[PDB]
């Protein structure tokens, strides 16, 4: 699985 | 529209992402990089790491400008931290140009890298908005067109095998097209429907309407793009929020409840397997996205067969079986149309006039009966109200 940019962290 | 260098020069698996090889620095050194709507940062790994084959050495770039900023990028899973710097980069089967461009060089990655996925950095395509550490730092497709006469749109046609495939396998397979600048016009069939963008940051789409089999969920729309939808090639699955998770599941249990399946099957935990030839398609829903069109109470829909959402995977026991993991996830972050998604599609970034184009992938995976598409045009009313807003 990929799973790409968070908001925040 | 014709672009043949192009054609082909993409490599990978929805599993693992989407890869095009780059060029960096002076003396110039090769690297594959994964194409990544869904983030806005252009990095690469630039010290070793258990699964890279390669990595970048400033240290030998007479054109490297090291820029003295740290910075930290935080993906839905997966992260990294590197140094901030400038090189001068190209594409060997894209544009004949060279862009100095902001460059990443990742120093310590955690759950990033993936193991034999090929692949040792990533090109973020979105908008600078979502940049770290800031928007200022110009993404590398702005620099790109801002330096060169290559035109503000780039398309991408993800390819699925139909099947499981090897690290040897995914090398010497074609993954698909990344089209920069340009349409190709034989990479699509049928007609191309826009999109409106809804706000250059990821590449925000909203979704106004959902069927399964043709039968709406009957939801507040609004619920389906909470807190935002967006186009997303490096999320392997379509991603859906967790009132719209469940309310989908149910909708396909009760479409091929002629078989009830392991309950970590649908929370993606487990695979289901048929014999060779054997996977009954048909007992399976067509899914239909309906998205927000051009001009007022205008929308088109897309539509995807269970090929897109059952994901192929490799049986290491027995494996002259076909084996599947679902590919559809719950997210606490609004709706991912993922790769599963996308490699039905050749899909437009048309960001010169802030839309995205759909047409039919002419090399998706299909059966002899069903086939996915992109129909038009549809009447839906105060389209804005499905919007969410903070
Ligand atoms: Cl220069």
């Amino acid at each position: 699985e990929v799973n790409x940019v968070a908001e925040x962290k | 529209g014709s672009f043949v260098e192009m054609v082909d020069n993409l490599r990978g698996k929805s599993g693992q992402g989407y890869y095009v090889e780059m060029t960096v620095g002076s003396p110039p050194q090769t690297l594959n990089i994964l194409v990544d709507t869904g983030s806005s940062n252009f990095a690469v790994g630039a010290a070793p790491h258990p699964f890279l084959h390669r990595y970048y050495q400033r240290q030998l770039s007479s054109t490297y400008r090291d820029l003295r900023k740290g910075v930290y990028v935080p993906y839905t899973q997966g992260k990294w931290e590197g140094e901030l710097g400038t090189d001068l980069v190209s594409i060997p089967h894209g544009p004949n140009v060279t862009v100095r461009a902001n460059i990443a060089a990742i120093t310590e990655s955690d759950k990033f890298f993936i193991n034999g996925s090929n692949w040792e950095g990533i090109l973020g395509l979105a908008y600078a908005e979502i940049a770290r550490p800031d928007d200022s730092l110009e993404p590398f497709f702005d620099s790109l067109v801002k330096q060169t006469h290559v035109p503000n749109l780039f398309s991408l046609q993800l390819c699925g095998a139909g099947f499981p495939l090897n690290q040897s396998e995914v090398l010497a397979s074609v993954g698909g097209s990344m089209i920069i600048g340009g349409i190709d016009h034989s990479l699509y069939t049928g007609s191309l429907w826009y999109t409106p963008i809804r706000r250059e940051w990821y590449y925000e789409v909203i979704i106004v309407r959902v069927e399964i089999n043709g039968q709406d969920l009957k939801m507040d729309c609004k619920e389906y793009n909470y807190d935002k939808s967006i186009v997303d090639s490096g999320t392997t699955n379509l991603r859906l929020p967790k009132k719209v998770f469940e309310a989908a599941v149910k909708s396909i249990k009760a479409a091929s409840s002629t078989e009830k399946f392991p309950d970590g099957f649908w929370l993606g935990e487990q695979l289901v397997c048929w014999q060779a030839g054997t996977t009954p398609w048909n007992i399976f829903p067509v899914i239909s996205l309906y998205l927000m069109g051009e001009v007022t109470n205008q929308s088109f829909r897309i539509t995807i067969l269970p090929q897109q959402y059952l994901r192929p995977v490799e049986d290491v026991a027995t494996s002259q079986d076909d084996c599947y993991k679902f590919a559809i996830s719950q997210s606490s972050t609004g709706t991912v149309m993922g790769a599963v998604i996308m490699e039905g599609f050749y899909v437009v970034f048309d960001r010169a006039r802030k839309r995205i184009g759909f047409a039919v992938s002419a090399c998706h995976v299909h059966d002899e009966f069903r086939t996915a598409a992109v129909e038009g045009p549809f009447v839906t009313l105060d389209m804005e109200d499905c919007g969410y807003n903070i």
